[PDB]
């Protein structure tokens, strides 16, 4: 009673394709919808948090002092800081924001560096950081950071710093692909002037650095995501 | 954006090869190969193989699935030339709570309220496996055993069982060699994610245990140089 | 008129022939012929082929596709006799800024969320590939590199990648010969296009960079005679 | 519960049906749309533009001169133009009218004739160019052509002269196979007077001749258009 045609493409097997399929069990009620708290919508919530960033991560085994970024006495105008901002990649690679923007491919938005300091109350130290856009050579030293976009907030009175990354598009969206290319971004710090120690304080103190996405954060395509060339057929 | 993209059900949603497998059909007994990977084969479905060896699910704590099992099996034994005469596979959802085959001709094939269905070789078959779960949600990240009692097992924590899949062939006579390859893709439909949980650092060593596995490697990579960059 | 027939998108809207290949499954090493046309193919899709050898769309300067590419898949085999039994040819369409298979039992046939369909020999399939630009506009005709830093290749520009197809058998046991030739055919939808371009005088000597041949022929013809017609 | 019947062409595969096909990437938001100058909708704003005619093509190899139709002084009722109007054939191949009318079939359409000088400011000289309609033998010599629909809009004051060219209908369309018939149309040049050269010229002046396709164009059917009888399947 009713004409139809053929397709070409039947027979197809699409294996992304969302089509409604028939029951095992057509008449089965499951165990109910119950309330359990921290329902999660999307992953750009995942990505809200501050996680933590490895920077000091230059020593051979991992431990716990991979995030500790050391501060000396007495070294002014002279390296603190120093990474690209290519996350999936170096030092931001081990970050939750590190497998999220491995999981997927192109992206865009800007982020959130928070820095924290840890010591005595009774310490004081200026630390210059700056930021200098993708594409641009970063400083090398504390002159031509603070020619740059030089942040102070300095420590003695406030100890949690953030600083908004703000994106900036290239070819219309970020490179996803491995090599290492100089101008995904650059952020580095700088002593001002030297730390100034506690009388007897005789050590090292610590900064600690955090990372996450603004809610501008996005992500586009979605990857296969091998990360270790994925193969492992282990059933029990 | 409210675009599927970057949401939960877009991220856990696709289809992905889980159990590759190889059976045959012979006679009854005949030439002694029958019992491991031949005549039939039984699961007992774990999407911890290959979801990219467990990871975007381990990623959050509570799910809730709702499976779209496509069982796309194929002749091994060249389809071309023969070994496809009217190959009639039987596929089969046994629920948790339910007695496994373990022979080809056995009773639980055939035997009351047991989802199975029938396919030619080469083509496929689409299911929908509503969410088989003991609690609300599919505890995939569980601390505790089954019981202070005589507990079942072990914390592998298989009380939130899923199911149980059975593959066997319809065919007869033993004169000649078939071998026939199947393979089913999983689909979760309407995932509801809970509890975010942070990534694991190695591959995994273990099903249900959260063991991280001995002699590992640095997950973290040495600075080019020094804090220095470039 | 408001016809479909002079506008741009009955224009470059039909379906063309790109790419014939040659592929086979036989074993996993077997005779030592495996890795150039035998047991998979990957294509890394380009336009530059058998577009008229570029020249419609090379009229233009800036276009935006949304692809249907029909792949018809037939056994150069005689398939009338057999070597066709169940013969599953899987294709698959690798997105810019994914990795590519070069095996045919390789990782990346099943890895993710790389689109990839089953169908069987002799018949097609039909795809709908939406504009994977990088620029809002494929950049057919570019003026520039890539950087003055590190630099991407050269101005080929395969930064407005379209994709990368490939093809390969799930299929086993070399006793036999069998041979499947593959056909894709590309038709753009929606095209909107920009910036008409003076047309070329020679057929292209490159993909991509605007050489014009050497050692020419007069792409123009002389005049009868005089000015003199007739 | 839905009742069908089969049709036969099922399996068929129509390389040109226009039907709507599932997509691979079902959920992916693209590069979006953006504003960009000279919007295209259609060929006719295309070959709406006067490109330019080589005429003087009678030399061996391709130059800049092929262009230039070359004027003398002293010369009178002999010859400076004259072609068949056949585009897609002879000199008017190599336009954008050319390879365009080599792309479809049949056409029709009235055209857009332009003449433009190439001389010193202080000279001057009389052009008679006639017209022939298609079917009508051309003119041999300025006085056949004056009593044809002569044309002369002079040299000394006025420098571009354009021309319509109205389309007359043969059997309903212009014939679209090669063949060299003589029924095309046939337009050509005539000095009226001699080239009066401005004193101590000593050389040659010459004009520039454009063509296009008045609004009235059409073009209906389309080709295959081999044009070298075209095979290459070199990919990188």
């Amino acid at each position: 009673g009713l004409p139809t045609t053929t397709l070409p493409g039947s027979g197809q097997f699409l294996t992304t394709d969302d089509r409604q399929s028939p029951s095992a069990l057509p008449n089965y009620e499951p165990t109910p919808r119950i309330h359990i708290p921290g329902k999660v919508h999307n992953l750009l919530e995942i990505i809200q948090v501050d996680t933590l960033i490895p920077m000091n991560n230059t020593h051979t085994k991992d431990e716990v002092n991979s995030y500790l970024i050391p501060l000396n006495a007495n070294r002014q105008n002279e390296q603190v800081f120093g990474t690209n901002l290519f996350i999936g990649d170096g030092v931001f690679k081990t970050t939750l924001l590190g497998e999220i923007v491995q999981y997927y491919t192109h992206w865009s938005g800007s982020l959130r560096f928070s820095l924290m300091y840890t010591g005595p109350a009774l310490s004081s130290a200026k630390l210059i950081l700056a930021y200098t856009p993708p594409g641009a050579r970063g400083p090398q030293d504390r002159r031509e950071a603070m020619l740059g976009t030089h942040v102070v907030w300095d420590i003695g009175l406030q100890s949690t710093i953030v600083m908004t990354i703000p994106w900036t598009s290239g070819v219309q969206f970020r490179y996803t692909d491995p090599d290492t290319y100089t101008s995904a971004g650059f952020l580095s710090c700088w002593y001002q002037t030297s730390l100034i120690l506690p009388p007897e304080t005789t050590g090292q103190v610590y900064l600690l650095s955090f990372i996450s996405a603004c809610p501008d954060f996005k992500l586009r395509l979605m990857k296969d995501t091998q990360t270790i060339s994925q193969t492992v057929a282990l059933t029990e | 954006f409210n675009g599927s993209e970057t949401d939960v059900e877009c991220f856990l949603g696709r289809a992905a090869c889980v159990h590759v497998t190889e059976i045959q059909n012979k006679d009854a007994t005949g030439i002694d190969n029958h019992r491991e990977a031949k005549l039939f084969n039984d699961w007992k479905i774990n999407l911890s193989s290959l979801v990219q060896l467990r990871k975007k699910l381990e990623l959050f704590t509570y799910v809730r699935f709702d499976s779209e099992y496509t069982i796309l099996a194929t002749a091994s034994q060249p389809d071309s030339a023969n070994y496809s005469s009217n190959l009639v596979v039987q596929a089969m959802y046994v629920p948790p709570g339910a007695p496994n085959p373990k022979e080809w001709d056995d009773y639980t094939w055939q035997s009351a309220s047991n989802p199975s269905v029938f396919f030619k070789v080469g083509d496929t078959s689409r299911f929908s496996v509503p969410y088989v779960g003991l609690a609300s949600a599919y505890n995939c990240f569980y601390d505790g055993y089954s019981h202070d009692d005589a507990e079942t097992q072990y914390g592998i924590t298989v009380l939130n069982h899923m199911g149980s899949m059975a593959f066997r062939i319809v065919n007869e006579h033993d004169e000649h060699k078939t071998l026939v390859k199947i393979r089913v893709y999983h689909r979760a439909k309407h995932v509801e994610a809970w509890i975010p949980r942070a990534p694991r650092a190695l591959p995994y060593t273990s099903i249900g245990r959260t063991n991280y596995p001995k002699n590992t490697e640095p997950v973290i990579k040495k600075r080019k140089g020094d804090i220095k960059s470039y």
